[PDB]
RNA sequence: AGCAGAGUGGCGCAGCGGAAGCGUGCUGGGCCCAUAACCCAGAGGUCGAUGGAUCGAAACCAUCCUCUGCUACCA
RNA sequence: CCCAUGAACGAGGAAUUCCCAGUAAGUGCGGGUCAUAAGCUUGCGUUGAUUAAGUCCCUGCCCUUUGUACACACCGCCCGU
RNA sequence: GCGCAAGACGGACCAGAGCGAAAGCAUUUGCCAAGAAUGUUUUCAUUAAUCAAGAACGAAAGUCGGAGGUUCGAAGACGAUCAGAUACCGUCGUAGUUCCGACCAUAAACGAUGCCGACCGGCGAUGCGGCGGCGUUAUUCCCAUGACCCGCCGGGCAGCUUCCGGGAAACCAAAGUCUUUGGGUUCCGGGGGGAGUAUGGUUGCAAAGCUGAAACUUAAAGGAAUUUGGCGAAGGGCACCACC
C-alpha cells in the first residue's frame, strides 16, 4: 500500500480572453506512465464557473461552463461550453399570480458553433395595480414567444463567437427583449437561462491561439 | 506533498459535494472540475451504530476528518455544493449537511460560494409504493 | 477519535425553559470566555443559577429538544 | 360484512352455480 | 351529513383535476385537495451565519435560501400537525394564520 | 453371525481432563379489573454398567447390554 | 424469670409502597383494648439527613374544541367460517 | 465527472381559474374541423319544450392479436414483526401499467340535487365580449391600439350577510314562490331482511351487463340535532395514593 497523491502534480488553467481574470483555479492528475499520457487526462473537462470571479463585480447568479481541449505544460487553454443560471435566483423568480413564457432555438453562428438558447420572460404587475391577477391571455403570450423568438434568433448568426459571448456578460439580450416586448404586455424578469453545445467543427489550433493572446 | 503555490497572498479553490439525506450523509470533496476526487468519508464511517448513521454528530466527525486531510494535503477554500435525495422521493435535505456545514467552517476551511445543486424532476416516473401509500 | 478536544469554560446569560421527557433537562446560554462575543445553547442536568459558569468537553454541538 | 365482499362472494358463489349448471347437463 | 359547504376542496366545475404525490406519504391525492406548504427558509438559520460570515472568502454576502414546495395529504398533515380541527362555527374562517416573526 | 453410530432432566440435544447445561413439558409468583400473550423462579440427572491409567473423567483404555446403518439361511 | 439447646440467614429475582424540613429514618415513653396483656393502632418526645423548586413520559384528574354504529354508558357495541 | 441507449411523464407557473353533453383536457410550432357568449335598425317566420322504440360517446380494471418493456407493481419467492401473520414494513418479481386494432358497458359515473320558462334582496371581486370616462406607460404633440384606474351591459364558475320564504333539522337566494295545495314534461320509491336472489328472455370469446320474483322471517331498521361517557384525537393546567 502506497500514497497515490504522490504522484500528483498540479496544472493551471487560464480563461478566455474575453474575461478580466485570467487565472481560474488548479486542477491535479496522476503522473504519466507509459500508454495513458496526462495530456489525454485532461482533455473532457469541465469547469463550473461563476461571473463575478471571473470578469469583475458584476452581478452573481450566471454561471459559465469552460471546456479545456489542450494543454501547453503546467498551464491550460478552455474554451465556453455552455451558460447556465444560479438555481435560488432562477426558483425566485417563479411565484404565484403571474404567467412565464419559454422559448428554444437551434440558431448557429457564423462558424460551426450551433447553439440552443432558452429565454423566460415573466409578466409584470403595474405599479398602481389593484387587481391580483396580472394574468394574460394566450395570444399575447404566443406573440411575446415569437417576438422573443425573432429577437434572440437575429443577433446570433451575422455575430461570431466572440461577440456572442461578450454580448453574453451583460443581460442586454433580456434588456433589448423588455424594451422590445413591452408593447403587448411588460415584463420585469427577463434573462436567457440556459445556452448548450450541440455540434462542434474542427480544432484547429488559430482560435485557440487568439481567444487567449 | 509539495507544491509551488502562494500561501499568504492567494488561495486554492476545490468544491466539496454534500449529499445529506434521512438514512446518510456524504461529506465528497474533489477538484474544480470534480472530475478528480480529493477524499471521501461518510456516515458510516465513525459511527458503527446503524441507527444513528445519518445523525449530526456523525456528519461533523467526517467534516473534521475530511478537514484535517484537506489541511494535511494543502487545500485551503471550498466551494459547498449541497445535495438531497432528489429524484421523486424527497427535496428537503438530510439532517447532517447542518452540522457538516458548521463543522467544515470551525475547522479553519475558508467557504467560497455555496450552492444546493439538486436533481429536480419534470414530472418523472411513478414512486416507490401503492396509491394509498405506505400505512404505517 | 484520536484527537484531544481543549477543555473550554463557559458563563450562563439567561437561562430557558426546561427540556426533556420528564422536564430534568434545561436550555441554557452559555458564552465562551477566550473571546466574549459567543453565545449557544447547551443542554444541562442539574440546577443551575446566573451566572454560573460550566465545563464544556466539547464546544461543537448545538442544544437538541426533548428528543 | 361490507357490501364490495358480500358481492364478491356472491359473484363466487355465481361462478360456482354456473359451472356447475354447465357440468351438469 | 354535509360537513362542509364544499368538499374540503377547490373543485366547483370541472369533474377531474390531475392527482399528485404526498411527500410525507405516497398517496396519491388530488391537487386541489391536498395541503400545500411553500416555505421559505435560509440554509443555515441563526447559529451558523456568524461562522459562515467569519470564514467566507469574500465579504459583504448575501446567504441563499431554500424555495422547496411541500405537498400533504390530510392525515399526514393532522398527524405532523400542520393543521388542526376547528369547532363548527369557526371552520368556516378562510384566512391563513397571521404572521409575526 | 460379522464392522460402525447413539446411550445425558418426562422428551430431543450440545460436551471432551479441573467441569450438569440447552429447547420443550410441569409447578408457583408478578403484570391487568380478569383471561390469553410477556417476565421471573424451582423441582426433576446411578451422564447404561464393570475394573484400571491419571492428583482428578460422563470423555481415556478392554468387555457386555439396548436400538439403528450395510452383508443376509454362511453346509 | 433461670440455665442449657444456637436452625435458616453472607444485602435478596420479576415486580412494587411512602415521602420532600424538624420531613423520611433510627430510638424509646403514654392511651385503647387489660383479672393476666402489645410484634397492632392512636398520640408524644429525642437524634436528625440525601435530593428537588420541575415535568405530562408512565398511572390519573379539571376545562374548551372535535369524532362516535356507545347510553345497564369501551369491563360498550359488533362481522364471518 | 464526461457521453451513449431505451421507455414513461409533462413539476414550480397551476388559482374554489378556463373549455367540453358527460367521462375528461397542461412543453413548442404547423394543418384541418367544430362551438358558447358578446355586437347587429341582417335573414326565415312559430320552424318549439320534454321524450317509449331506436342511436352515438363513455374513468380504471378485465379479454383478444401485434410491437415495446424505463419506473411502479395484483399473484408469487423470501427477511423481520406477532401466541399465530400466507397482513401493516422491507428486497426482488409475473400479468398489467404504454401505443395500435377489435371487445364489455360498469363507479361515491356526487352538486348523493333531471330539462325548459317566469318572478323574487343586497355587497365586493372573477373569465369572456361590448360601451363610456379624470389620468400614467409603449420616453415628452395627436389618433387608435395593447398595459393600469373608475362604472355599466349579457352570459358562466363561485364567494359573504340576511326573521323574504321553506324544511325534521343540518342548511338552501334555491332545496323559495305548497292546505292560501295546478306553468309544461320524462324517470322513479311505498317498513327492515330475504335480494339485485332463483327462474325466463337477451348481449358477449370470457369475466359479466340489462330486465327481474316468491316462500319465509322481523317491530323495528333508519334521518337530523342535544346532553353524558369513551378516544392508541387535539389544545391549556394539576397531583409524591404519578414520574424525574
Ligand atoms: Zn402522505
Amino acid at each position: 500500500v502506497v500514497d497515490p497523491f504522490s504522484k500528483k502534480d498540479w496544472y493551471d488553467v487560464k480563461a478566455p480572453a474575453m474575461f478580466n481574470i485570467r487565472n481560474i483555479g488548479k486542477t491535479l492528475v496522476t503522473r504519466t506512465q507509459g500508454t495513458k499520457i496526462a495530456s489525454d487526462g485532461l482533455k473532457g473537462r469541465v469547469f463550473e464557473v461563476s461571473l463575478a470571479d471571473l470578469q469583475n463585480d458584476e452581478v452573481a447568479f450566471r454561471k459559465f461552463k469552460l471546456i479545456t481541449e489542450d494543454v501547453q505544460g503546467k498551464n491550460c487553454l478552455t474554451n465556453f461550453h455552455g451558460m447556465d443560471l444560479t438555481r435560488d435566483k432562477m426558483c425566485s423568480m417563479v411565484k404565484k399570480w403571474q404567467t412565464m413564457i419559454e422559448a428554444h432555438v437551434d440558431v448557429k453562428t457564423t462558424d460551426g458553433y450551433l447553439l440552443r438558447l432558452f429565454c423566460v420572460g415573466f409578466t409584470k404587475k403595474r405599479n398602481n395595480q389593484i387587481r391580483k391577477t396580472s394574468y394574460a391571455q394566450h395570444q399575447q403570450v404566443r406573440q411575446i414567444r415569437k417576438k422573443m423568438m425573432e429577437i434572440m434568433t437575429r443577433e446570433v448568426q451575422t455575430n461570431d463567437l466572440k461577440e456572442v459571448v461578450n454580448k453574453l456578460i451583460p443581460d442586454s439580450i433580456g434588456k433589448d427583449i423588455e424594451k422590445a416586448c413591452q408593447s403587448i404586455y411588460p415584463l420585469h424578469d427577463v434573462f436567457v437561462r440556459k445556452v448548450k453545445m450541440l455540434k462542434k467543427p474542427k480544432f484547429e489550433l488559430g482560435k485557440l491561439m487568439e481567444l487567449h493572446g | 506533498s509539495l507544491g509551488p503555490q502562494v500561501a499568504e497572498g492567494e488561495n486554492v479553490f476545490g468544491v466539496c459535494h454534500i449529499f445529506a439525506s434521512f438514512n446518510d450523509t456524504f461529506v465528497h470533496v474533489t477538484d474544480l472540475s470534480g472530475k478528480e476526487t480529493i477524499c471521501r468519508v461518510t456516515g458510516g464511517m465513525k459511527v458503527k451504530a446503524d441507527r444513528d448513521e445519518s445523525s449530526p454528530y456523525a456528519a461533523m466527525l467526517a467534516a473534521q476528518d475530511v478537514a484535517q486531510r484537506c489541511k494535511e494535503l494543502g487545500i485551503t477554500a471550498l466551494h459547498i455544493k449541497l445535495r438531497a435525495t432528489g429524484g421523486n422521493r424527497t427535496k428537503t435535505p438530510g439532517p447532517g449537511a447542518q452540522s457538516a456545514l458548521r463543522a467544515l467552517a470551525r475547522s479553519g476551511m475558508k467557504i467560497g460560494r455555496i450552492e444546493d445543486v439538486t436533481p429536480i424532476p419534470s414530472d418523472s416516473t411513478r414512486r416507490k409504493g401503492g396509491r394509498r401509500g405506505r400505512r404505517l | 477519535t484520536s484527537r484531544v478536544q481543549p477543555i473550554k469554560l463557559a458563563r450562563v446569560t439567561k437561562v430557558l425553559g426546561r427540556t426533556g421527557s420528564q422536564g430534568q433537562c434545561t436550555q441554557v446560554r452559555v458564552e465562551f470566555m477566550d473571546d466574549t462575543s459567543r453565545s449557544i445553547i447547551r443542554n444541562v442536568k442539574g440546577p443551575v443559577r446566573e451566572g454560573d459558569v460550566l465545563t464544556l468537553l466539547e464546544s461543537e454541538r448545538e442544544a437538541r429538544r426533548l428528543r | 360484512m361490507r357490501a364490495k365482499w358480500r358481492k364478491k362472494r356472491m359473484r363466487r358463489l355465481k361462478r360456482k352455480r354456473r359451472k356447475m349448471r354447465q357440468r351438469s347437463k | 351529513t354535509k360537513k362542509r359547504r364544499n368538499n374540503g376542496r377547490a373543485k366547483k366545475g370541472r369533474g377531474h383535476v390531475q392527482p399528485i404525490r404526498c411527500t410525507n406519504c405516497a398517496r396519491c391525492v388530488p391537487k386541489d385537495k391536498a395541503i400545500k406548504k411553500f416555505v421559505i427558509r435560509n440554509i443555515v438559520e441563526a447559529a451558523a451565519v456568524r461562522d459562515i460570515s467569519e470564514a467566507s472568502v469574500f465579504d459583504a454576502y448575501v446567504l441563499p435560501k431554500l424555495y422547496v414546495k411541500l405537498h400533504y395529504c390530510v392525515s399526514c398533515a393532522i398527524h405532523s400537525k400542520v393543521v388542526r380541527n376547528r369547532s363548527r362555527e369557526a371552520r368556516k374562517d378562510r384566512t391563513p394564520p397571521p404572521r409575526f416573526r
